[PDB]
């Protein structure tokens, strides 16, 4: 009676009550938690198996950039940027590495060119004095791990002690058999034995802003599982 | 002259067919099936452990819906009744890379397990749009289940019920 | 004495007399015929075998678009567009999904960008008021089948009862071993036991216009066969 | 609950770890290593006959250096001493096609042979820039040795020295 | 005690003294030598094995082109051009087939378009009257062979008598397992039993100019070997 | 030192060779061979059941000719005489996808059967251009028959006639 299933950063098999989202600590870097997975009312157990099971995670940050009469068109970011699957050609990245949106003009802000490893960007358009823009570059230079909870907060420990980096995460092209991710670890957790992902990085994270254009959800985490019903 | 053929036939389903059905869907209403497959009379169909899908589910404005969107294929007996014992393809939306995944062996998303469908048994395609998103339309959308033209992919296997003696057995299976 | 050969939408082994081309019915969708294959004077028989034999079919439609003083650069089409083999990057589609040609200026009309699944297009150039342009997007959202004739019109029936779609046709990259098409069916037809392809779709089709730039033939069908001499 | 695991663990090394080290490099100075891997204590690490590398080695301006550039991985015993009997991956730079080779099986490039690293043994990454080229930087560069996430590529095999009865044999 | 290694057009295992580079004869085509490989002080032997061992060779030529007040933007070349791996789209050639550099303006000269098999090129920029430009197209239409020397000049003969062409060399995509090169031949040479590559072609070759932008070395040859220490 | 080698040698033919010959061709003249391979003296060659071809046959203006164009490789004895008993590679033109088919295992178009060529036997490449098309040129064109550098493809096998004792037998074969 074992059937594979999929999870999400939102609702799904949990109703947005047996799951939470959360930002992270930045000023002191801390291996904080951003997302949990509580077993809901019904299930007997859940199973994760790295080296058999998949994973996806698309993280982005947020900032705020004004404009000027003699606007710059150019920005710098304190969050290292890389491509995802190959070149930095925004047309063919398999999803963009940057998103932008003007606030005054409730409209997108398209990109002209990127200063690649400089971590600076050139835009296509010309913002105005005192005009606000929101950006959503991807998140790199940060670790990730899994762990577990014994119904209170007493951790069993961790799935697999060694971490994994996010620039690497972006680097490996998702959506390709063999080139998929398959971590290491093998676990099981029954009712209220919640799981929590952890992240250690300087920079922030963003799940929602209510002004992000592309589908209400700035980032995501998605995952495969093998459930006993 | 024509070459004789078996009862078993290898096919690929889609939207513009008679027996299939569809409907539009709004956000935040996962229980609304956008596609309702429906067993034809005297025609059993079959799906092995792995077969492609092309879950093309776009907006009125011709845009794939939010990546947080999810798709759940699900078996149903009669009575319009969903069923947990028997379910295929629980997955997201903003993952497939439509343009190539209809083609390449690698993107190609296969099922979780096999399936059988008697002369009247329903299958539904529930679509969890999170909320506040763009609604769904069908005319600007498609859907498929098989790769019958090609040489690496699988296909749906149809049989006419008259051409068997195990039909009673499969009827007991249900 | 069995040798493989190739057919065409034009002449070849038939002299453009034992073959015809034809458009389709649009207002009532009908599974009409567009092309036939009459056995010519000579042959003893012809054989087709899906799952052994190949096929190619490049269909395009036609329309007519005027221009304006404050020309639009933008068009919409009532014929769903997709790529062929991969991305919609017109440079590397393995053949374009759109062709355009101005009539006043007897010259091409190059494309800037495509609204992909919206089924709208942006152009590179600026047409003029009352200026005519002819387009030739590809044809999707339509079925196809084969059948047969007993020297009159009494059909034997059909090769393989189930249809095949054309968006799918475009999707599978032609020109790649294994990824080639091999339908299902196995037939034979002697003198005057003509074959006819059939198509059911809303939209039109186009074989010729005499103003299409690229080689006199808007569309094509081509096919492999195993002939007894 | 958690599932038990073996002592052998599959990993993939890179720049931003503590026990690894690095430094910038100038043109025409092969004997100056840009990376100095160094055995931690109470650990052994192992590399089978073939394991990938991602030898990203870019300029200060974030550009891969001249294709005439060369990379030499090299085992080193203690004493900070290079060693010839025992050496891996003599290659150019201008051959990787970074953007794909991190991913693809064919562009992937493995080692020459296997390797083992006791609790205290060094490995060095020497870089022969020909001359008169652009200087090397490390912050604008990365490096790997394994593909543990994937399913076709290999990975580095770490063990804790305490968990073995053959530890004396692998010490010899 | 056998370990694989790599060679270069420069230094490396030879200190730029046990290797030389050289141009070729053009006015009379001669199967001349361009590069050698002398065994250095240390080694017991070297081994090459075609059908097991790899090879890379990126050859380019040189010319000199002035400019004009009513500059042309267009050039012709007496050296046939082809792609490398696929199309002639300079963005995605796996390395360009042409390089250009203005001398007055110590800057690159970008390309707009290529007349493909015509062996002519269109540029992006506008040179000036009396302004010098240096080009470095690739080299095709030429043979290649290996041979050997008995410490003097008395040749043993040749590795493999039949030649190999360079347009073909460019054609086969380097950097792909299976699609790699593996010639035919199997040899061994000890101290001072130098090897010499040979080339027969009309056109010149270029190893260095000291003004070529991309890394001091216009061309290269690189190769794998199996050495006894 | 050099390693000894067998008489058998694995090669790949092409245009710019001495013993091969070529010529330009006009439309609607299929009987004109654009390539004339010609047995060298004391050198038998051989082709197994399947070996690649790169039928690169472009226009004066550097363009592959009409897809309706066809290529027929064909054996010939002496007397400049074609022959039906013995023929390879009857195929079209606008099919190969040049740019990759010189490379990939899949595009790679192999022969129909094997072949042998004594010290003077001819092979011809007839080119059926339908009519009214663009003429043919050779300098803007190429041709090949083998994949000897690679590891998956086949190659042409040459032998010197002196190094055999079955040469009389193969001469009787012809």
């Amino acid at each position: 009676q074992t059937q594979e299933y999929t999870l999400s950063h939102t609702g799904g098999l949990l109703g947005s009550s047996k799951v939470t989202t959360a930002s992270n600590q930045t000023a002191p870097q801390r291996e904080t938690a951003i997302i949990s997975f509580e077993v809901p009312r019904k299930f007997s157990e859940i199973e994760y198996v790295g080296q058999r099971d998949a994973t996806r995670f698309v993280p982005r940050t947020t900032e705020e950039i004004t404009g000027t009469a003699n606007d710059d068109t150019v920005v710098q970011l304190q969050a290292n940027i890389q491509p995802i699957a190959g070149e930095e050609d925004m047309a063919d990245q398999d999803y963009p590495v940057v998103v932008a949106y003007n606030v005054t003009q409730g409209a997108q802000v398209e990109i002209a060119d990127v200063n690649y490893a400089t971590d600076e960007v050139t835009l296509a358009t010309d913002p105005a004095d005192g005009d606000t823009v929101k950006l959503w570059p991807i998140m790199g230079d940060g670790e990730v791990q899994f762990r577990l909870v014994n119904q209170f907060g007493q951790e069993e420990g961790r799935v697999y002690p060694w971490a994994t980096p996010l620039y690497r995460w972006h680097d490996f092209p998702q959506l390709k058999r063999g080139r998929e991710i398959n971590l290491h670890g093998s676990v099981t957790w029954q009712e209220n034995e919640t799981v929590e992902v952890l992240l250690d990085a300087p920079q922030a994270i963003t799940w929602e802003d209510a002004d992000y254009p592309e589908g209400q959800y700035v980032s995501t985490f998605e995952q495969d599982v093998e459930i006993t019903l | 002259n024509i070459g004789n053929l078996s009862a078993e036939k290898q096919i690929s389903l889609y939207d513009g067919q008679p027996f299939i059905s569809e409907q539009d869907v709004a956000a935040g209403d996962p229980n609304t099936p956008a596609l309702t497959i429906e067993g034809p009379d005297g025609y059993v169909i079959a799906v092995d452990a792995g077969t492609p899908i092309a879950p093309e589910f776009r907006d009125s404005n011709g845009e794939k819906l939010d990546p947080s969107t999810r798709v759940i294929v699900q078996k149903c007996d009669r009575q319009g009744n969903p069923l947990g014992d028997g379910i295929i393809f629980n997955d997201t939306l903003g993952r497939f890379n439509y343009n190539k995944m209809r083609t390449d062996p690698d993107y190609m998303r296969k099922t979780a397990k096999s399936l059988m469908v008697d002369e009247r048994e329903i299958v539904k395609v529930f679509v969890d749009v999170p909320d506040g998103a763009n609604g769904y339309d069908a005319e600007r959308s498609r859907f498929t289940l098989g790769d019958d033209t090609s040489d690496f992919g699988k296909a749906v296997e149809i049989v006419d019920h008259d051409d068997l003696t195990e039909g009673e057995t499969q009827a007991v299976k249900s």
